[PDB]
């Protein structure tokens, strides 16, 4: 009932009053303990005190405009106290969005016109704080975003996010276009699908057009003046209820259709958010709205929820905040960009570079296949062009700013240099070899390396504090992690300029110190390598894909294991071999390497080939290779499916903390990024680190769980998974 | 305790979906229609005696909610003490109320009780009760809900069944139908309806086509990959059932069983029953069983029951959902093809949810006075009802 | 042949109607809420002997379509070879539930079977699911279909009964049922219901006013003048019932039975089947009945079948310790004491439907696992349980306290 966290017997105050002499109040929010506007125990109680006041003032108002003094209007929740909710707090939690809900229903029930003056991002609690107003108004500024994002933390938007969007659009649009991806729309996207009614040209103009709509409100609809569309006698929901017969058709496939897009992934937020506006749509908006806050409750005591505030927002905003870049050095800008060789990594590095607003001269060994390069980009605005999504003027000056060539001078005034040509150490010397003087006299050197070693590969190079690795993951116009590995001769003045080269493109960046298979490199082959000896163990192909994507992976490992070519598999097993022999010990084979070998000498070594694990006809891929049962004697091994999960993660997880114990990861934020956007490990994780310390499962939480568990899988499928002593005590 | 009879158990025709000549029909009428038939042919029956009215219905709702069987007692002018109670166990709902039926009477607190189904599929869709299985995501999403069609083209494809060996059973049932009509072995228990004036409404499963080619029925295409698709039911099956990677769709409209009206009646008694009334027993009621599959048990839990084997039974009845059910039940009890389905089943002459089970079962209480056997078993399909009858 | 034995019979409280606690829960998680109960109180259950799960709902639609039995098995967790089945026979659904377990029992072929009911009336109001007798104006005609609430009235027309006294025995039912609560007597059959995150969301009986007296019941408005005015359904019921000039419409919202959400669940199985999972029986089922009444007084059914049920286990009004009938309406239960002469101390000790609520579909079940408990705690022997239905019918039942 109360409109206050606490009634028994101090925070400071972030909303500002102003009543003018027509009535309209004008409520501006200015949290002075920060940047931005978030939902803090701060903000609770000054909204608790203005809606008092506009409750007990009702006979001297006439209207509301809600503002904000900051850039953003709101940024939404406090992340930093939800993440510390455990599942104990859970009816601290219920009451806390039940107050939160409490004080927009009372501005949104309160008879009179009440508009939002949306000068900047509105997310999450922020659009749902605008949502509870009657008419918004949004300034149509560069860097202005709406949405409700909640569910990439792991949440839902439990301040009202998933009532009224239901309330507004219905179940199907609400949850497609809205909620299930958290998508952010820029003002003109967000008027055109109705979370926005007006917009204006700049920031001065919101509050005076807010207090026009006011006005002009209560002289054209004096009876309907601050009154919803739902909380009037012949309220018809958008595509109806789930009680009508034309949505009682669909409905049931709508669980089924959010399993096939999750893969049936252990992602609890898409299903809470699915549940909440199927059965808020049967009862009252009140009751509606009760039962939004309790699976809100139910995912903020979660694991999941914790693993992802941890990765995609304080892991993600250190990294962004320079947490992996020097402390010293300053900027260089760069004026041209030239990219060795026109593959899939080099024609898509200079896509990228292009789409960024840089020069970048594209050089092959013959004009055909610099051309040919080129033409990647081509075919990507093509498709951008039929779409909508960039112009036509727009897409020419891209295309314009890609020179292909296959002159070695055509490098001359160049200033950043990404190779990206075969992994051979011999050619890397050669190709460098070339150009090293050809280019500007500091002209940054970069190679785009799998395994091979920065330091060795500068060597090549006369001045090796330029020398550094910018490691991109194909396809590159889609993959936003750069791996930037740092060589033992690379300076700290290299590793700044590349850190800004990869937020100037657009992606994220991680450091990570030289070593034979970096980070993403070496990790990623520990999952395909469990499923290849899962394959050579007698474990059906399709129930390996299934572990596979049911454990939240974008692609299948023996999928994956075709992109990834079996060639280089193979090449990659005689170096680790050569390094141990040749040095005095004897090596121990992993048990997939025999499978590699063994498709080999079949012919079938992955989709450049034409033929792998899968069949490939004119491209495109369909089917698993029927031999493929018949040459391991697939079917003698039906272990748990969980079992075949579990091992395909601690494989990477363990890995990972090896590379933290060898110094090749510097901190567990690039060790959770690079894993999730470099070698697509599952977000519900929160990265191959989290997994760690919030792994969940039937014996228990935590660490402590995750090394029983290692012990478990160690006992029956090898010591490959026996925990490192860095986890015990 | 005391033993149950089977005295009497007619059914009406089924007709079919689109165009059908029972859509005009209300399914309360069905019902009537078929208690006036049971007054006929026993004119001084006490109906005083009978004590419950027991009848199958998956969607009752609209002309089939506010309990049907309680309507079909006050409807008909039955005894006010006659009872009156609507179940729903899914397609066995009409063997449900006939196993329950049964029950009553063992337990001695019933004497004579009416038992059967009904369901005008073409008035009331399936569907049109709603549900949590279907409309509660949060349920719906943990359960892994998949329609029976899906199911159906997933045994097939584990157990190894042919577009042409569904097809085969489906011709094989159309001729075995058409032979039993052709013969009149259903002349005495499907019972024609009529309006209010007495003028033939219908007399005969019009859903049969009789002349079915196999040729004809390898030109239909496969019409449960629309809703796979669109629904993404065919990625949930596989991800309970991961060793499989294509779901072989090869059940259409000529292969499964048929949307249908109809409605079914049987008296069950007891034996003082019958003989205080002057009726006749037909079979008995020899054992009951109700089982589930992973997501036959119920046939063989009903076998164990009564001290049976496979050998003893003389006919078979499984309900033609839909040809690999069949074919799986068939391969996995080992059941000689000239005992399962001898006069056709739901794919030739359809499927009326509520009432199937009561009508299969007046099936092979004719036919097995029909051939002058013993004993028949008569099952239906994650759950399972089976059922036991011997001739008296 | 085989004795069927009850060894647990718990229930949800009842949830009012307007603003209710319950509205915001699903029926379905009603029932599932009882099931985890049984396995808190049976974890080492096997769930495999389970055969069936019988649940009655009246409106089985929408959020209770589907058979809400099958999707109570399959939503709790249990086997997929555990059944799951729903009936309706109006008002004794429950009851019928309890009955139809019973007899499966003693045919032999079930070991162990779940019985009970469920009825979220605020999320599912009566008559979603229509029906041929009033939507079919043919049957409505010749059925002469009347509300139960008229019904009511017309029997304490007939009887005799005042609106002073159906008032004094809706103020009784008040009494009885608080001095249960607050006696402790429903403290381990009543298990409260919570939400996914363990919050509580309802422990007790919304529906009793505790404070009630008989200057408030007197002020009330009869609720069912409405119906009799702009339905006509009172020159219905005097075309059959020709002797009575006008009926004595007596029955308001504080002497008839409440709207509230609720479900019941009882477990019956043989005694080989608790002895295997070391279950211990807290009754026994003696017989059970079934008949009724003419159509369209419609609540006069419980009577023959309380006798029917009497001569089966050749047992009197004497031999019974307990009575139980369902308090749709107070006239019902007054008429069925004068009928049989039922002593007062021996009638609905512990309070009805009249305040804690009539959840249809699980009344049955309700008040079964209340008379359960009540034998128990005055160490009684038997009680009979009875409930009027819709369109004349009724349902009886013998326990027998072991
Ligand atoms: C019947 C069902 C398969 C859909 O059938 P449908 O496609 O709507 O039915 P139709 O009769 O139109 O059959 C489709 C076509 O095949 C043809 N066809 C059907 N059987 C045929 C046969 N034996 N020979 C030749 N043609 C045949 C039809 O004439 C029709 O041709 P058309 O499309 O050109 O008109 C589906 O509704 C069904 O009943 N599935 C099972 C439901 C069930 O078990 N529910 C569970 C309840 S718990
Ligand atoms: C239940 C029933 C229908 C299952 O049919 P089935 O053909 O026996 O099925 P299976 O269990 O053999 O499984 C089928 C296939 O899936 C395979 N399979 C199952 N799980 C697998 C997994 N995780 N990984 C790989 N393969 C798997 C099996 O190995 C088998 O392969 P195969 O046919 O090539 O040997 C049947 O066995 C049956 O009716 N059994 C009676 C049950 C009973 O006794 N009930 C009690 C009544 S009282
Ligand atoms: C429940 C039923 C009586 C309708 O009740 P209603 O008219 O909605 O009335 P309510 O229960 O909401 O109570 C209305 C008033 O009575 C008052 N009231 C009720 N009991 C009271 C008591 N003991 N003391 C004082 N006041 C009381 C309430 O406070 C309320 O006052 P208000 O109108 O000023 O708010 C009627 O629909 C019914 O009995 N249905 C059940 C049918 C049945 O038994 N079986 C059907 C099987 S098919």
């Amino acid at each position: 009932s109360s409109h206050h966290h606490h009634h028994h017997s101090m925070p400071d105050n972030t909303i500002q009053w102003d009543k003018d002499a027509d009535g309209i109040v004008t409520l501006t929010m200015d949290d002075p303990s920060g940047s931005t506007n978030v939902m803090n125990e701060a903000y609770i109680e000054s909204m608790g005190k203005a809606v008092d006041r506009l409750v007990a003032e009702k006979d001297s108002i006439t209207g509301v405009v809600v503002a904000s003094a900051k850039k953003t209007f709101f940024a939404g929740g406090d992340v930093k106290t939800m993440i510390q909710a455990r599942p104990e707090d859970a009816g601290d939690v219920f009451n806390t969005v039940e107050t939160i809900k409490r004080q927009l229903r009372t501005l949104e029930t309160l008879g009179k016109p009440v508009v939002a003056a949306i000068n900047g991002a509105a997310l999450g609690g922020g659009l749902e704080i605008a949502l509870a107003c009657h008419h918004r108004i949004a300034a149509d500024v560069k860097g202005s975003q709406l949405g409700l994002p909640e569910v990439t933390l792991g949440l839902l938007p439990g301040g009202g996010g998933v009532t009224r969007t239901v309330r507004m659009f219905g179940i199907q649009n609400a949850f497609v276009s809205v909620l299930a991806q958290g998508t952010r729309f820029k003002p003109a996207k967000a008027k055109e699908i109705g979370l926005v009614d007006e917009l204006v040209a700049t920031v001065e103009e919101l509050v005076p057009a807010a207090k026009a709509w006011i006005k002009e409100e209560l002289k054209a609809n004096p009876d309907g003046a601050g009154v919803q569309p739902w909380d009037k006698k012949g309220y018809k929901m958008p595509g109806g209820t789930p009680s009508s017969p034309g949505l009682a058709a669909i409905l049931p496939s709508f669980p089924s259709n959010l399993r096939k897009q999750l893969k049936g992934a252990p992602m609890p937020a898409p299903r809470a958010i699915l549940a909440a506006a199927v059965e808020g749509a049967q009862v009252d908006f009140d009751t509606a709205s009760r039962i939004e806050s309790r699976y809100f409750a139910s995912l903020v005591t979660g694991q999941v929820a914790k693993n992802m505030m941890q990765a995609f927002f304080f892991d993600l905003q250190a990294i962004n905040a320079g947490g992996s870049r020097p402390e010293g050095i300053g900027k260089t800008p760069i004026k041209r960009i030239g990219v060795l060789g026109a593959g899939m990594m080099g024609a898509g590095i200079a896509y990228v570079s292009a789409k960024a607003g840089y020069e970048v001269v594209l050089k092959d060994v013959s004009l055909e296949a610099a051309a040919k390069g080129k033409g990647y980009s081509e075919k990507l605005e093509a498709k951008a062009l039929e779409r909508g999504r960039t112009t036509q003027e727009r897409s020419d000056a891209l295309l314009a700013r890609i020179t292909p060539t296959a002159d070695a001078a055509d490098f001359k005034g160049v200033d950043f240099v990404i190779e990206a040509v075969f992994e051979n150490q011999e050619l890397k010397h050669k190709v460098f070899g070339e150009i090293e003087d050809i280019v500007e006299p500091n002209a940054i050197l970069g190679s785009n390396t799998s395994t091979l070693p920065i330091t060795g590969l500068a060597t090549g190079v006369k001045r090796q504090e330029d020398f550094i690795g910018i490691h991109f993951f194909s396809p590159v116009d889609k993959m936003p992690l750069v791996e930037i590995i740092k060589g033992e001769k690379t300076s700290d003045e290299a590793l700044a300029r590349v850190f800004d080269y990869t937020l100037a493109i657009g992606k994220t960046p991680i450091v990570v110190n030289d070593s034979r298979g970096f980070f993403t490199s070496r990790v990623i082959g520990t999952f395909v390598n469990e499923a290849l000896a899962m394959l050579g163990e007698g474990v059906e192909p399709a129930s390996i894909e299934q572990a596979g994507s049911q454990a939240g992976y974008p692609a299948p490992p023996l999928q994956l294991s075709d992109e990834l070519n079996l060639e280089l598999m193979h090449k990659i097993a005689v170096a680790t071999r050569k390094g141990v022999e040749d040095a005095g010990g004897t090596y121990q084979p992993h048990p997939a390497e025999a499978v590699v070998e063994k498709m080999i000498e079949l012919g079938r070594s992955g989709r450049l080939k034409g033929a792998g694990f899968y069949e490939y006809a004119d491209g495109k891929r369909s089917g698993l290779w029927p031999g493929l049962r018949e040459t391991f004697k697939s079917g003698s091994s039906q272990p748990p499916l969980q079992d075949m999960i579990d091992r395909m993660l601690f494989a990477e997880a363990l890995e990972t903390q090896k590379c933290l114990d060898e110094g090749v990861l510097t901190s567990t934020a690039d060790a959770n990024i690079g894993s999730i956007m470099g070698i697509g490990f599952p977000p519900w994780t929160g990265g191959s680190a989290q997994f760690i310390v919030g792994y969940s499962g039937p014996a228990g939480t935590g660490k402590a769980a995750f090394v029983a568990r290692a012990r478990e899988l160690a006992a029956a499928y090898g010591d490959r998974f026996l925990p490192p002593e860095s986890l015990l005590s | 305790s005391e033993e149950a009879f089977i005295y009497e158990a007619i059914r009406t025709p089924r007709g079919k979906q689109k165009n059908g000549s029972l859509h005009e029909v209300k399914p309360l009428s069905l019902v009537v229609g078929l208690i006036d038939e049971l007054r006929k042919r026993h004119p001084d029956l006490d109906e005083n005696l009978i004590s419950d009215v027991i009848l199958g219905c998956v969607s009752p709702v609209g002309d089939q909610g506010g309990d049907i069987a309680r309507a079909a007692v006050l409807a008909s002018g039955m005894p006010v003490t006659s009872g009156g109670v609507q179940l729903n166990r899914f397609c066995a709902s009409g063997l449900e109320a006939v196993n329950t039926a049964a029950q009553k009477v063992r337990s001695g607190w019933d004497d004579l009780v009416l038992a059967g189904g009904v369901e005008s599929m073409s008035r009331v869709p399936m569907g049109s009760d709603g549900g949590a299985m279907g409309l509660d995501p949060a349920t719906n999403y943990d359960v892994m809900f998949v329609p029976q069609s899906i199911g159906a083209d997933l045994i097939a494809t584990i157990e190894g069944f042919s577009r042409e060996d569904v097809d085969a059973y489906a011709l094989r049932s159309q001729q075995k139908a058409a032979e039993a009509w052709s013969g009149g072995y259903f002349a005495k228990s499907v019972v024609p309806v009529r309006d209010q004036n007495g003028l033939l409404i219908l007399d005969h499963d019009e859903h049969m086509r009789p002349d079915t080619t196999k040729e004809g029925l390898a030109k239909l295409k496969p019409a449960f990959e629309g809703l796979a698709a669109l629904g993404g039911f065919d990625d949930v099956a596989l991800q309970k059932y991961h060793w499989v990677e294509k779901i072989n769709h090869v059940h259409t409209g000529g292969n499964s069983s048929g949307i249908v009206d109809g409605a079914a009646l049987v008296m069950i008694g007891s034996a003082a029953a019958g003989k205080l009334q002057g009726l006749t027993p037909r079979a008995r009621i020899v054992a009951t069983a109700t089982s589930g599959a992973d997501p036959t048990p119920a046939t063989r839990k009903v076998l164990d029951r009564a001290g049976l084997t496979v050998d003893d039974i003389d006919l078979f009845e499984l309900n033609e959902a839909f040809a690999s059910v069949v074919l799986k039940f068939q391969k996995d009890l080992n059941i000689p093809d000239e005992k399962l389905n001898v006069n056709g089943g739901a794919i030739a002459m359809g499927h009326p949810l509520g009432a199937t089970g009561a009508m299969i079962l007046g099936t092979m209480v004719d036919e097995l006075e029909r051939r002058n056997a013993r004993r028949a078993l008569i099952t239906l399909c994650g759950m399972g009802v089976a059922t036991i009858i011997e001739r008296v």
